[PDB]
């Protein structure tokens, strides 16, 4: 027997730019395919159409490469179970409201540059003793980073956020803001007030209106919506 | 320096005030509530539509135009409410008369 | 080699003048109750504001005092079912915005951010909106 | 002609943005060098990001430790194929290296004193193997690599390194036996770029994807190893392939050896903790070559689990759930996603899985690439290598768990230091012939329009199944020889390759065919070197040549023994060459370095019987 599943996938070729974006259907026999959508994507490329193009690297949902929109929601292809209902066609799109390089590959360079702009690295007031001894951090203080440092920077959350759709040029977005929070609450970091002062404008932080698509969509189970609410509380109460 | 967070804080404060004025209008109608509702409704509404503008309107000139028009609407709106409060029955009694239909 | 501000400027100069399409968003994204309630909170807020502005405008321009128009309506002797329906439609957007507003104010205090709490508080806001609107319409 | 060429001039160019490449790249910039980092992936997608168990250093946070014990463990672990000058450098530098990372903000788990939490790991001991289990594997729960790579990437943002992201390096620019840069394709726009520099650092990772089942990323394709081979330079020790004991059954995803460090155990279908039998002292914390062979025997002898009795079980549910959530949360999720397993209730199905390449580009302990001519090592001017792509060789015939993340930052830093002690920023850039690199572009143009009868995925699958079936945990001469003949035929049949995408922008059809060429050069040398090595050493196990063959018989007293001549024993590194047009493999040998960097401070460890 065979269990033929249909995938409708977004196509666009920059070397044939005049061919408008379209959807292409592929039939995949699930009895000869791994259980995840990435498995089906690699099988299609290896057996059915080697022009199909997508980013991927790891396989266990840790690298963040294969983020895309599957069945209407942003997620990692490599950890998204194929839906075995053969009467339903699974639609696959690039991450939403992004510039398409080709097929399922979006341009993430603004996303990365927004991440760079928040200075995601440890800053102490005196760094001249770096390299000499372990900084001390209590178990309790370290525990505050749980739920924040696990982010794989896949951009599923930001590209699910309507405010980031309309104002992604100025709104840093949930992924970057949660990383900003991760450095704010690190007990070893000395630049909390400055990290907060950076957000004192109408857009960087304050385009968030608590829509909460970001938390619903995170494939790592994280909660950037809550992280953003904690910044807002710090913003409203920090002195000078 | 802290203008953005201060505005965010003020918005929440006015939202809470509006909340407190609902029960107040039922228990203590009259001039004090009537004019406080006029002020809190106008300011809560002005800032709210301001958020809508910031989200959706882009471009230097479109933004300036949109915000100028909002100021006009807010000013006319607060003027009518005060005018209605002063020369007419007022917001509290207007709502009670409407609900007597 | 390049600053973040420089990178962003290059990003927009490259893409705005490229042939690259923008990938679809509103037309393909799956809906949820929280996302729909978020849009409806904005919708009711704007509806309430335009209501207040219209009333404020009518007060300045209309010739007669408010009790005159109240009397005219009472003189038509409209069906109590129709008046009850009109009361429900008036109070409903205000009731929704008010209850859902409290829900926002609780979020702003940092509480209720678990997905399960987000779903449950939204359903509570919907029930409280229907109950209070039904009760108020019958007064 | 047909491709636009763009030329860059840098002081140094680093190929690779993993743990090694990033550490080298911003180490050069921190020393004032105008440095380029060319990477085919956005940096935090590199395989380093998937590392779990942690990184070794004798900090002594959990009990009293000594870096010379870690030295001893690594020498023995390598089965005396490891160069003891480089192991000396690596284990002695380890505390300083981990402190550096934590001072970067790497969010290490913590002890009750606030210091870095360290766990037990396979094959590490106190008191030069005499005093029981060491606890020196520093970790961030079971996501140490993720935090290591994201920390290094954030740090790199503080320096003026020029990053060339999603650029695929094609070859070295060699002139007069010196490296003068690299040529590469920009995947985003189709253009060819030549990076000229006085010094080039190869940091391209391993080649685990030559196999059919592996923990390795899809992107681990040996690209840097193949560039060296095409330059006519030797690779080293490629037949030493590490099988990790616990890749998850089916998917192949890694389940950290930290599971056994924290108290997990391997059991077979009878419920037996069978490592008590294969390694009475070390048990499930024996070296990986031993655990993997032991698991393989259990399966061959009918004690495998599952409907097909083809794997074994990793049991964690006797551990307190709070320890699982605090120490092993990553694999807790992975076990549920990929095997439907709740680790507080049921065991994980696991089996040995290709994981890591001990061999690579031969270097000295400073990171400089060497060749071997007329019986002497010789530096290749201007060429460095570090990370999994290099053979320093710190790992010999078997790497210890958690020594690779250490290797990455120690020798990434060493490459940078060596260049800074050898050259000055702003010295004149070496010249290249105007047509330098044209053969790389011509090869790229042949694959782009290839219209034969064997598509890339078909030949790649053939290569992977051959390696899986002919160069696995146990090996024998006749099966190796058939594998050699198979790979040689597959290599000749690349002349009949078939591709479909005729574009140049983001043509992953093309890029994966380039990667296939690279993988095949690595595979050929791996299996031909394995066929020639008629002994068993570390991860290389011959069922027809079961003994380790040294220059003496170190299981007996040495007095009165006649030393075996160099050609009559096997304690020596394999050097492999490929004639790229024919596929002919040539093998030569070079001695292992037994001297340390300071005999008085750290004595050389003579070969001995290796038991766990
Ligand atoms: C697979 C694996 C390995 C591993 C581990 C877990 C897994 C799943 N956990 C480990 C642990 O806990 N502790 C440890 O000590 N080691 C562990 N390992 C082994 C170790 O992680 C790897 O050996 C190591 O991470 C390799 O690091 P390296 O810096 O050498 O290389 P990389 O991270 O694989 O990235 C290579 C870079 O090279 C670039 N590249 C490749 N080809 C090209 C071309 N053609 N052009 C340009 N750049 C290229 C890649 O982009 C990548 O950035
Ligand atoms: C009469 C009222 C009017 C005319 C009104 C109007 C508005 C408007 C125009 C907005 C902006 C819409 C948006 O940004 O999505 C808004 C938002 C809001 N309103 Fe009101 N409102 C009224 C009553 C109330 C009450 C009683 C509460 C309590 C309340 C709480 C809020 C809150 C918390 C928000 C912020 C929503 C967000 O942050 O996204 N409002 N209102
Ligand atoms: C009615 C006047 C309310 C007080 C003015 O309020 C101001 O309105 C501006 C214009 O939209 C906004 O940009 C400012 O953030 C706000 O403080
Ligand atoms: C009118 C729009 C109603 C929203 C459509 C509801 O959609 C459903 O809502 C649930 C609760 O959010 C989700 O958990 C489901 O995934 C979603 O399908
Ligand atoms: C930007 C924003 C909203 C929005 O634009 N949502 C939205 C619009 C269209 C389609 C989906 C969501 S609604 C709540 C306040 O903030
Ligand atoms: O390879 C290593 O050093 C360690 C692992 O693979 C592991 O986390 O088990
Ligand atoms: S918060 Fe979640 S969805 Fe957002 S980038 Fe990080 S892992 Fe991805
Ligand atoms: S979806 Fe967007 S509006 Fe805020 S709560 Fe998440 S960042
Ligand atoms: S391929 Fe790495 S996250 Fe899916
Ligand atoms: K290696
Ligand atoms: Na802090």
């Amino acid at each position: 027997t065979s269990r033929i599943k249909k995938f409708s996938i977004y196509r666009w070729d920059p070397d044939k730019p005049g061919d408008k974006p379209r959807m292409q259907t592929y039939e995949v026999d699930l009895n000869k395919c791994g259980p995840m959508v990435l498995d089906a994507l690699i099988k299609i490329k290896n057996e059915l159409d080697s022009t199909l193009t997508f980013r991927r690297s790891c396989r266990e949902g840790i690298c963040g490469s294969c983020a895309m929109n599957i069945a209407g929601g942003n997620t990692l292809a490599c950890t998204k179970k194929i839906d075995p209902d053969l009467s339903k066609t699974t639609k696959i799109y690039p991450l939403p409201h992004m510039y398409v390089v080709k097929d399922l590959v979006p341009d993430l360079s603004n996303f990365y540059a927004q991440y760079k702009s928040i200075e995601p690295y440890l800053k102490k007031k005196d760094e001249s003793k770096q390299g000499k001894e372990q900084y001390l951090q209590s178990i309790e203080d370290r525990q505050k980073l749980d739920g924040l440092y696990e982010c794989i920077l896949c951009a599923c959350c930001s590209t699910s956020c309507p405010s980031y759709w309309w104002n992604g040029d100025k709104y840093l977005g949930p992924a970057v803001l949660m990383q900003a929070y991760r450095w704010m609450i690190d007990s070893r970091d000395d630049y909390t007030e400055e990290r907060l002062a950076q957000l004192q404008d109408p857009f960087s932080l304050y385009r968030c209106h608590t829509i909460m698509n970001c938390t619903r969509t995170c494939p790592k189970g994280l909660n950037p919506g809550k992280a953003i609410a904690e910044i807002k509380k710090m913003m409203a109460t920090y002195k000078e | 320096s802290k203008a953005a967070s201060l505005h965010w804080t003020s918005e929440r404060a006015v939202s809470a005030l509006l909340l407190g004025l609902l029960p107040a209008a039922y228990l203590y109608p009259g001039p004090a509530v009537d004019y406080s509702l006029a002020a809190a409704l106008t300011l809560h509404g002005h800032w709210g539509l301001g958020q809508v503008i910031t989200d959706y309107v882009h471009g230097d000139t479109p933004i300036k135009v949109a915000n100028t028009g909002l100021y006009v609407l807010s000013a006319i709106t607060f003027t009518g409410l005060c005018y209605f409060n002063y020369y007419d029955v007022g917001i509290c009694k207007a709502v009670a008369m409407l609900w007597s239909i | 080699a390049t600053t973040a501000k420089e990178e962003m400027a290059r990003f927009w100069e490259k893409n705005t003048k490229s042939s690259r399409p923008l990938s679809p968003h509103i037309s393909i994204y799956k809906w949820s109750l929280p996302m729909a309630m978020s849009i409806t909170h904005r919708g009711t807020g704007v509806a309430l504001s335009l209501g207040v502005s219209l009333f404020s405008l009518a007060a300045l321009l209309l010739p007669e005092q408010f009790p005159h128009y109240v009397a005219v309506v009472k003189s038509l002797s409209l069906s109590p079912a129709l008046i009850y329906s009109a009361k429900f439609a008036l109070v409903f957007p205000l009731s929704y915005h008010t209850w859902n507003g409290i829900r926002h104010l609780v979020w702003d205090m940092g509480k209720g951010f678990k997905l399960s709490q987000v779903e449950q508080s939204g359903v509570v806001v919907l029930i409280l909106t229907l109950l209070s609107s039904a009760a108020i319409a019958a007064m | 002609t047909q491709y636009p060429v763009v030329d860059h001039e840098f002081d140094a160019v680093v190929v690779g943005a993993g743990g090694a490449g990033l550490r080298a790249a911003f180490g050069l910039s921190e020393a004032g060098f105008n440095t380029a980092c060319v990477t085919k992936l956005f940096p935090t997608r590199s395989h380093t990001v998937a590392a779990q168990g942690g990184i070794n250093a004798a900090l002594g946070n959990m009990e009293d430790d000594n870096w010379r014990w870690h030295f001893y463990d690594t020498v023995k672990g390598s089965d005396w194929l490891g160069d003891q000058d480089a192991i000396h450098y690596m284990t002695e530098q380890a505390p300083a290296a981990v402190i550096e990372l934590e001072n970067y903000g790497m969010p290490f788990s913590r002890t009750e004193e606030g210091k870095i939490y360290q766990r037990a790991f396979g094959g590490q001991s106190l008191q030069f193997g005499k005093g029981g289990q060491a606890h020196r594997c520093c970790c961030v729960a079971d996501r140490t690599g993720h935090s290591l790579l994201h920390t290094l990437y954030g740090r790199s943002l503080r320096y003026d390194t020029s990053y060339f992201v999603e650029y695929f390096a094609l070859d070295l620019l060699m002139e007069n036996g010196e490296c003068r840069g690299v040529i590469a394709l920009c995947i985003e726009d189709g253009t060819i770029h030549r990076f000229r520099a006085k010094n080039t650092v190869i940091a391209t990772g391993g080649y685990g994807r030559t196999y059919f089942s592996c923990t390795s990323a899809h992107t681990s394709t040996g690209d840097g190893t193949a560039m060296v081979t095409r330059a006519g330079l030797p690779c080293q020790d490629l037949e030493f392939v590490q099988f990790h004991p616990t890749g998850i059954y089916g998917a192949g995803c890694l389940i950290t050896e930290g599971c056994r460090g924290e108290g997990g155990i391997l059991i077979n279908s009878q419920g037996e903790r069978f490592m008590e039998r294969y390694a009475p002292v070390a048990k499930d914390l024996a070296s990986r070559d031993v655990v993997s062979r032991s698991m393989t025997i259990e399966i061959r002898e009918g004690r495998g689990c599952g409907p097909e009795k083809d794997h074994v079980y990793l049991q964690l549910h006797h551990l307190p759930p709070q320890q699982l959530a605090t120490r092993l949360p990553g694999i807790s999720e992975t076990a549920m996603i990929f095997a439907g397993v709740d680790v507080t209730k049921e065991p994980i199905p696991v089996l040995p899985t290709v994981h890591y390449n001990m061999g690579g580009i031969p270097t000295n302990y400073k990171g400089q690439v060497i060749t071997h001519v007329n019986g002497e090592d010789k530096v290749v001017p201007g060429l460095y290598a570090c990370g999994e792509a290099a053979s320093a060789s710190v790992h010999g015939a078997n790497r210890l768990g958690a020594n690779s993340l250490l290797d990455l930052v120690v020798f990434g830093r060493a490459c940078a230091l060596t260049i800074a002690e050898t050259c000055k920023p702003g010295e004149p850039v070496p010249s290249i012939k105007p047509n330098a690199g044209e053969e790389s572009v011509a090869n790229l143009d042949k694959l782009r329009f290839a219209d034969g009868t064997i598509r890339t995925s078909e030949a790649r699958l053939n290569m992977q199944k051959t390696m899986q079936s002919h160069a696995a945990v146990f090996r024998t001469g006749s099966i190796l020889q058939e594998g050699c003949e198979k790979l040689s035929q597959i290599y000749r049949d690349l002349a009949h390759l078939k591709t479909f995408d005729r574009g140049i922008v983001w043509n992953t059809d093309l890029v994966e065919t380039l990667e296939l060429q690279n993988l095949m050069l690595c595979a050929l040398q791996t299996i031909y070197g394995a066929e020639a090595r008629k002994e068993s050493r570390g991860a290389h196990a011959r069922e027809d040549y079961k003994l380790r063959i040294d220059e003496f018989d170190y299981s007996k007293p040495l007095q009165g023994q006649q030393k075996r001549p160099f050609e009559e024993h096997w304690r020596k590194h394999t050097l492999s060459y490929v004639d790229v047009k024919s596929g002919k493999v040539t093998l030569k040998y070079r001695p292992v370095i037994d001297r340390t960097l300071n005999e008085e401070d750290c004595s050389s460890v003579p070969p001995a019987i290796r038991s766990y």
